[PDB]
């Protein structure tokens, strides 16, 4: 859900580092302006198309 | 970097978790409402606690972004809603005290019961027996006593708790920047930041008063006609110039005058429009009714329901051990799931209710693309109005003839239109003064200008002034009559029922104009028309992304609510009532009192 820049065609990215958004570097810990980059789907049979 | 990018980053996270948590809480609520068990209640409590708790931290975290550095005006709306609706400012002891009082309010109202005099043998509840008695029984003593008994056994208990309740709510608004808890409600219609569309909180009071001034002649003429007809039922008790007794309105509080239709029919000899027997002859079931309702929406161009709606929604009472509430509701669980919860019988009312409920679902699907915090109507009135404009067209004889329930041999003349208009009048026109009266008094009591010792004193004084209804038994300050109302005890805003009614007739007049319809307004259909459908759909998809003044402009062309379409709808009834009131005095006298 969050990346510093775009991706070149036919490229993959697996690195998981805390995406800093605020000015202060939070040294890679969870908190304000420091979100984990990998979000999660949720799937249930009752969803709609 | 700048605040704007950081705020957008935070919003792009909040939306993701909000969707999932809302689904879990809403699904748990649906499970209990269709399956009444103790563990379902526990599931609601757990899911509700997580959703309530999650909103608390997000409200706390949103404080770090000052609102004066946002110029997009779209992020500001989301930030304002998030900060406001989950922020708590009272102390812990005061917070739990307010929660305990509110729980007491709901508990006493649900558990309240009154029964026959000097007989503790058998007793009944308000919903099963009291509603039926005031709607059907014509006994003067029974109606008067039951009206007095319920208020005595409910208002007296609720009086001191309301006095503590009004206080704590005031410091809640006082702690915030609002002047009083009354202004907190009036902030829903507030619009700021847009030139040519700004709406002030104080402007609403002036607008409401001005609108009610013009609709006075219609109400008093109807009141005079009602008084004359009711003279036949209770001659001795009713005075030709006094106010009507409060226990002879056909319901508990006189909110609706529907129950007086039989006693006040204009032409009883002529047949009434009814299709219940026609559906019985044609063997109509629940699915057929909803399919017919669905086809109506397709005929105007709106897309019809998905497969998930048909499989998941239930339309019939399960019966047996499976017990569920039969109150018609339209559920929007989010993430592409829409369901309708109601128990359906083969009646005209259920046929019309299907159209009314289906309107809410279509409105919900309209703004599915908007962000999570903006998935709502422009205000508290638009949502109700949308689901009511379509019930008007469904009941028109032309639509019934086109479907085929009504025989083509039916004809229309004086009485058919007059009877139909008067039946609508007793449901729509009558409730407007009652709603305005309750809201205005409740505004004054929260303002603090009225002392506690004059709460009941001023309450009845204005009842004989505007509503023109006099109480049948005097009451002191021990009673708390407004507390007997369901909405008052449960802390619900009541002004939405006054803005909604005036909104719906503005929409119907505009759509009928776009449909190139001619003739009387009350005979209008939009089934084949598609220009009306696309014009309506343009406003529906907006959601909360635009000020409600702009949304109103995009449909009718005005920046404020108006009363002309409502009067134009009932104009033929107004002329006939003027003819019938030639020999009847117009206006009620406040000096008369039924109890000597
Ligand atoms: C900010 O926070 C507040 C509260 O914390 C949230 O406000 C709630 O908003 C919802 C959405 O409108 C309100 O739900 C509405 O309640 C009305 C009150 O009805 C009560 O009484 C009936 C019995 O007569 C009960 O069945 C019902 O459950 C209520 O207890 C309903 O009348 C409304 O239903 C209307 O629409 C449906 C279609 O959706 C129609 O079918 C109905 O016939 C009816 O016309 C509606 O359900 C709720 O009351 C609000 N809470 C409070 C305390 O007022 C906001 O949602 C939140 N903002 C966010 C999250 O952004
Ligand atoms: C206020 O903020 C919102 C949200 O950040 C801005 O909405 C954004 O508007 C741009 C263009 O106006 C959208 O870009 C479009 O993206 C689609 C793909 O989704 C692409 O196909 C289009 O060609 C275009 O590039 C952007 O998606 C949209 N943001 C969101 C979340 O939908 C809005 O513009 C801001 N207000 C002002 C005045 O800038
Ligand atoms: C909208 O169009 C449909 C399609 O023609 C109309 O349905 C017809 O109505 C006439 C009555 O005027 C019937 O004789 C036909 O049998 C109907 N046909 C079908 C396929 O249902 C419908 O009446 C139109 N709506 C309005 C309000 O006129
Ligand atoms: C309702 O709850 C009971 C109790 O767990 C469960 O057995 C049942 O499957 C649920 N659903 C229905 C339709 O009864
Ligand atoms: C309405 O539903 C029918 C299925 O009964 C479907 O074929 C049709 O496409 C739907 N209408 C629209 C506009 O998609
Ligand atoms: C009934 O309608 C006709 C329309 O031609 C009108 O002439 C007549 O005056 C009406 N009667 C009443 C009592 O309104």
């Amino acid at each position: 859900l969050f990346r510093k820049s775009k991706l070149k065609p036919f490229e993959r990215d697996i690195s998981t580092e805390i995406y800093q958004a605020g000015n202060k570097p939070c040294n890679g810990v969870a908190g304000p302006n420091c979100y984990s980059p990998l979000q999660s789907y949720g799937f249930r049979p009752t969803y709609g198309v | 970097s700048t605040i704007e990018e950081q705020a957008k980053t935070f919003l792009d996270k909040f939306n993701h978790e909000a969707e999932d948590l809302f689904y879990q809480s809403s699904l748990a609520s649906w499970n209990y409402n269709t399956n009444i068990t103790e563990e379902n209640v526990q599931n609601m409590n757990n899911a509700g606690d997580k959703w309530s708790a999650f909103l608390k931290e997000q409200s706390t975290l949103a404080q770090m972004y000052p609102l004066q550095e946002i110029q997009n005006l779209t992020v500001k709306l989301q930030l304002q809603a998030l900060q406001q609706n989950g922020s708590s400012v009272l102390s812990e002891d005061k917070s739990k005290r307010l929660n305990t009082i509110l729980n007491t309010m709901s508990t006493i109202y649900s558990t309240g019961k009154v029964c026959n005099p000097d007989n503790p043998q058998e007793c009944l509840l308000l919903e099963p027996g009291l509603n039926e008695i005031m709607a059907n029984s014509l006994d003067y003593n029974e109606r008067l006593w039951a009206w007095e008994s319920w208020r005595s056994e409910v208002g007296k208990q609720l009086r001191p708790l309301y006095e503590e309740y009004v206080v704590l709510k005031n410091e809640m608004a006082r702690a915030n920047h609002y002047e009083d808890y009354g202004d907190y409600w009036r902030g829903d219609y507030e619009v700021n930041g847009v030139d040519g569309y700004d709406y002030s909180r104080g402007q609403l009071i002036e607008d409401v008063e001005h609108t009610f001034e013009e609709i006075k002649p219609l109400y008093e003429h109807l009141h005079a006609y009602v008084r004359a007809k009711l003279m036949n039922a209770y001659p001795s008790y009713i005075s030709p110039i006094g106010c009507l007794p409060a226990h002879l309105l056909g319901d508990m509080w006189g909110r609706f005058w529907t129950n007086l239709y039989s006693l006040t029919v204009p032409f009883g000899q002529k047949p009434n429009i009814d299709v219940t027997d026609a559906m019985v002859d044609q063997a109509w079931d629940a699915q057929r009714i909803f399919k017919e309702a669905e086809k109506f929406f397709v005929s105007v161009g709106l897309p019809n329901m998905t497969q998930g709606f048909w499989e998941n929604s239930m339309l019939t009472d399960p019966g047996n051990v499976q017990k569920a509430v039969c109150h018609p509701t339209a559920w929007d669980l989010g993430k592409g799931d829409f369901r309708i919860l109601m128990c359906t019988k083969v009646t005209m009312d259920d046929f019309l209710t299907a159209h009314h409920e289906m309107g809410h679902i279509q409105y919900d699907m309209a703004y599915a693309a908007q962000p999570f915090l903006l998935r709502n109507g422009a205000n508290e009135g638009f949502h109700e109005a949308v689901g009511e404009i379509m019930s008007l067209s469904a009941a028109t004889p032309k639509h019934l003839k086109s479907i085929g329930l009504l025989s083509p041999d039916f004809q229309e003349d004086n009485e058919t239109e007059i009877n139909f208009l008067l039946k609508q009048a007793l449901t729509i026109v009558g409730t407007l003064p009652f709603t305005y009266m309750l809201e205005k008094w409740r505004w004054m009591v929260f303002k603090g200008e009225i002392p506690k010792d004059q709460w009941m004193k001023k309450w009845w004084e204005m009842k004989r002034e505007i509503v023109g209804v006099v109480e049948p038994v005097p009451h002191d300050e021990t009673y708390c009559d407004p507390a007997s109302l369901f909405h008052v005890s449960n802390d619900y805003s009541f002004i939405r029922y006054y803005t909604r009614t005036l909104y719906q007739f503005q929409f119907q007049e505009a759509l009928c104009q776009a449909a190139k319809h001619e003739g009387p307004l009350h005979k209008c259909d939009i089934s084949n028309s598609t220009e009306a459908g696309q014009k309506l759909f343009n406003m529906l998809r907006l959601g909360k992304s635009e000020p409600w003044t702009l949304a109103l402009e995009n449909v009718v062309g005005a920046k404020n609510m108006n009363v002309r379409p409502l009067l134009n709808y009932f104009e033929p009834l107004f002329t006939w009532l003027k003819d019938q009131n030639k020999n009847s005095f117009v206006g009620w006298s406040t000096d008369w009192s039924p109890y000597a």
